[PDB]
RNA sequence: GAAGCUGAGGCCAGUUUGACUGGAGGUGUUCGCCAUCUCCCUCAGUAAAAACUAG
DNA sequence: CAAGACCAATCTTTACACTTGAGTATTAAAGTTACCTATAGCGCCAAGTGCGCAGTTTTT
DNA sequence: CAAGACCAATCTTTACACTTGAGTATTAAAGTTACCTATAGCGCCAAGTGCGCAGTTTTT
RNA sequence: GAAGCUGAGGCCAGUUUGACUGGAGGUGUUCGCCAUCUCCCUCAGUAAAAACUAG
């Protein structure tokens, strides 16, 4: 059954004590003013944080937990959906012998409201929330959307950093997931897409990924919706892709299964910090060269320790550190052992650093008493 | 072995399924056809598919994807070292390594050769039927003569 | 009139066959099935596809084509008599307008709405199912409506 | 069964008595010489003419009559095919509302010799015709080849003006004809080809004929052959077209059915010269000024009477063009009442000129015997 | 208009009489910093979703 | 810059209105829909049992 | 200029070679194929019956 | 290099002191000479295939 939220829907639960007085006394549920909005700069990005204090937050998440969550979406999206990962992203070009990989430019500046509401219309009912005033829709994508102060040209905007962004950019890109899902079906081509990142696999023996005609017609497609190909990080290979790290490499021809491993970059970091670990530099020193946390001295909770407490937040960063990078390599270890897609020699080299981790990361519990 | 595995992607009653490790007698249980007349409906179409029988072809799960996948990787461990040898000469040994392994050791080199060689390795076929939205039928390998061998 | 013709192009022993001045008895003689079964076949599945059953797909007389093409033309100026009437404001006049008859009057002008509707005309609806070489089937007409009321 | 002409084949049934001494001496069959090769000059076009006193003549045509035939083609080439004709090359595009039109640029003067070697060569058995000098295929081929004096870069030529050049073309074409049928079926475009004009209609609503993807998707496709389009021929509109004086014109939706008639253009020539004829201006003058049909002095063949032969060859070729357009005209009449598909007030009008034109016959004729 | 992209500075090296560019090497390569083997500091500021807690 | 290809549902299946046999300007009622859900670790409070609402990687 | 998509047959179906149970460098014989065709209006010759080999439109 | 295409000339009209460009109009239009209604001469040279001989 499809989901539909009605009027009663939202007044008991999506709003529940957030919205009371406002639909009680039939006043207008009204914009995310920029009061709620700070801008936070991150590179040449801009991302909006709404405070947890508006109401605009729980309605937010709770529309997130209820709403958005169990609408359908393409098997193709592998990214903010229950169950996918990067891994899955990857996984499905193993059998592919040439590779090549898409971009595409500002994806969550370049939503169109319009498309949004268009999108959401048939899984929310037509009804007047409050009075012929505001429609339950128009409320909703008041609770989504936001006006940027700084491009007021645009009006309506879906900004990164929101509860409801992400779910929302995939239910709007459903279409072009299907539309680029069936042309490289019909093209024999093996396609998936991380959040913005598209890949293209060809398992044949043939240039069709590398010829500008793939490109174009990608381009074409994306058109429709308004969307651009970022030229800067098209990527074209054959028999093997390093693609953010991960390495894919498939030499074979007719029925090859390739493997997915780690390049020396991905590990760099990892066994830098197990050399210095076992070199006995401290771990200032460690979390301040290599992992860039410290401990700024205006974000001292109290004034009755410091020392002591330093030393305490630096081996809490230090053994969260170690079983981050241990419980990302499980994970490949758990998507080789369930897919068997993952090279044989990295698994030993894998199996080596993480008996290296766990040795590291006793060796640290056990100074913690001394 | 004989298969390896055997994937189906949105088809019938499946939404993602991988079946592996597959022993010498496997037994199914359950509450009655809820995925196993699926299961031999899957099978029984792919081998249908295989020797080019126009059947029709299986519903998907949801409509919102453009097209259904059935993987099948046969463990051709044991035939590699039935041809591969020198003694078998034969027609039928000749025609299947011009079929079956050719195209994927002659990209290799010699090093690569000889480790596949003395190494106690595990050689894989995986052949994928794509079903798309419009009954089309696509094949990751398009050579008949690899499909009726096997 | 119902049937004004009937056309298939490389469909099983068809090269390029159209049938058209249908009486209201046609009787059909000659050498048994060198035709007359595949005839039924062909029209049964134009029918069955018009009601979007899953039916397998024919084949083709000669593998050099690409395509096999069946053409029904429907004779529906007793219909459009039947609902352009202004006295008839039921809900299925209404529909059988919006679907059948809209998209082909709007592009008109008033001089030709008027010579249309004062001459003796005859209204013909054509819907063509094209079989592809990969069992694909496209249709000349993409509203599914049309095809249920037709 | 598949056609194959083996060693018996072109000793009995071929050759028969033109190659009967180079087959019995066990001697090369050559080349055609430019001794048996006349250039005529048409425009910028140049075409090749081979005397029939020369064997290759009579094997050429018996080529034509009993092996080229029997090879079998596609049903989108209406040209050179037994039962082919312009008119049902336009047919079936009267379901369509919007219409392309694309050429090939010196259609025959690119056709490779190779790819002619590649098409015939499964029809031919591959035996050696003489002692292990030449090859059977290789003899056809030089039955149906020629080295241009003009062009000797190109080496083996396909030229216009031979007996085998039409039929060898569309076989030669048939794999572009396959590829580009399947094109444009898949986006369910009606495809069909005379010759080298290709002419493409869409019936559904849409602007698919227009962008310059369909004429970039076209030329890739003929690239694969060494084919070139050419743009000054490329011609799309809506709703209606005037190819070449036939025009096309469907302005319903759907499930609408186009007419096909003839411009004002094509009528002209036909209806001045009836209306000359009704004004008793002379047969010599309506010879030369409406039809450029003349008698050279030169090609009077006895001197016994000059005047009479004279009056006797214009009534002649009176009488041969007004039966010529009389059958061009009934040609038509016949494809409408076969098909449906021609205009009915364009009927009328035919069968009013028709009438006109055996009234002016029945006048020539019953002049004669005054 | 094609944006390419990055937070702001303070030494030292390379290009500059006075300011700008990098701070393991080897090997191969589709030349991508892409892959594989061995062995600079400070201060800001850091939103969301998703997977993963070996066996 | 610039464009053909612009999801799949949305409840579903059947079906004449007017004065009883022919008819020249634009969907729908109705039977079934036909059954749904608050709140999963953390905080408040009775006060330690029971009830209500400081990681990794990738996109970026 | 420059490129992914480069027909469908070609006779077809079945199938181990070496010394009897395991094996690390490249198709085919064979049973059926399994049955085909000279020469269609015009010219030569017996000499007016019978036998052998000066159109239209479209591509151009 | 993008070829665009046409056979070579001899009057007369339009642009040129001395040679180059066209030889029914109306109407509409996707502006294509595209569609529809009404009403210059000479001389070369002209290959092939296919359809069509109303009913």
């Amino acid at each position: 059954k499809m989901i539909l939220v009605d009027k009663v829907f939202y007044e008991k639960i999506l709003s529940v004590e957030s919205f009371k007085e406002n639909i009680i006394t039939q006043s207008a549920i009204p914009k995310i003013s920029n009061k709620e909005v700070r801008l936070i700069s991150s590179g040449s990005k801009i991302f909006y944080a709404i405070n947890n204090t508006s109401p605009h937050s729980h309605v937010q998440l709770r529309l997130n937990r209820f709403f958005l969550s169990h609408i359908p979406l393409n098997s193709a999206a592998k990214a903010f959906v229950r169950g996918g990962s990067y891994l899955k992203y990857l996984e499905p070009h193993i059998y592919g012998s040439s590779y090549c990989r898409l971009d595409i430019s500002s994806f969550f500046n370049n939503i169109s409201f319009d498309d949004v509401k268009q999108s959401l219309s048939p899984y929310i009912k037509d009804e007047y929330l409050i009075g012929t005033e505001q429609k339950l829709i128009d409320a909703i994508l008041n609770s989504v959307g936001y006006e940027s102060p700084i491009r007021k040209d645009k009006g309506m905007i879906i900004p990164m950093g929101f509860r409801t962004s992400p779910a929302i950019s995939n239910i709007v890109f459903r279409k072009m997931d299907l539309l680029i899902q069936d042309f490289c079906a019909k093209k024999g081509v093996i396609y998936s897409r991380y959040a913005d990142d598209m890949l293209f696999s060809n398992p044949r023996e043939s240039k069709l990924l590398m010829s500008d005609y793939f490109i174009d017609e990608i381009s074409s497609l994306l058109s429709i919706m308004g969307f651009n190909i970022n030229q800067s990080k098209y990527i074209s290979r054959e028999k093997e892709i390093s693609i953010n790290g991960y390495v894919i490499e498939n030499k074979g021809g007719n029925g090859s299964i390739g493997t997915i491993r780690l390049s020396k970059s991905k590990l760099n970091t990892v066994l830098k910090v197990t050399h210095a670990l076992a070199q006995n530099i401290p771990y200032k020193n460690i979390c301040n060269k290599y992992i860039k946390v410290r401990l700024k001295e205006k974000n001292i909770k109290y004034e009755s320790k410091k020392d002591e407490f330093e030393k305490k937040y630096y081996r809490d960063q230090l053994i969260n550190y170690l079983g981050g990078y241990r419980s990302y390599l499980i994970s490949l270890v758990k998507f080789h052992s369930e897919y068997k897609c993952v090279n044989s020699d990295f698994i030993i080299q894998i199996n080596g650093i993480l008996n290296d981790i766990q040795n590291h990361i006793q060796k640290i519990k056990k100074n913690r008493r001394l | 072995m004989t298969i390896e595995s055997i994937r189906v992607k949105n088809l019938l009653s499946f939404d993602d399924v991988i079946l592996r490790d597959f022993r010498d007698i496997n037994c199914i249980i359950g509450r009655n056809n809820v995925g196993k007349s699926n299961l031999l409906k899957v099978i029984r179409y792919f081998y249908a598919k295989l020797e080019n029988k126009k059947v029709i072809p299986l519903d998907f799960h949801t409509n919102y994807n453009a097209v259904g996948e059935i993987t099948f990787t046969f463990d051709t461990t044991r035939i590699k070292k039935i041809v591969t040898s020198r003694k078998n000469n034969g027609r039928f040994h000749k025609h299947i390594y011009n079929t079956l392994f050719k195209s994927s050791s002659v990209k290799l080199n010699f090093e690569e050769l000889i480790a596949r060689k003395n190494s106690t390795n595990k050689s894989f076929f995986s052949l994928t039927l794509t079903i798309c939205k419009d009954d089309s039928v696509m094949w990751s390998v398009d050579d008949p003569k690899v499909r009726s061998l096997l």
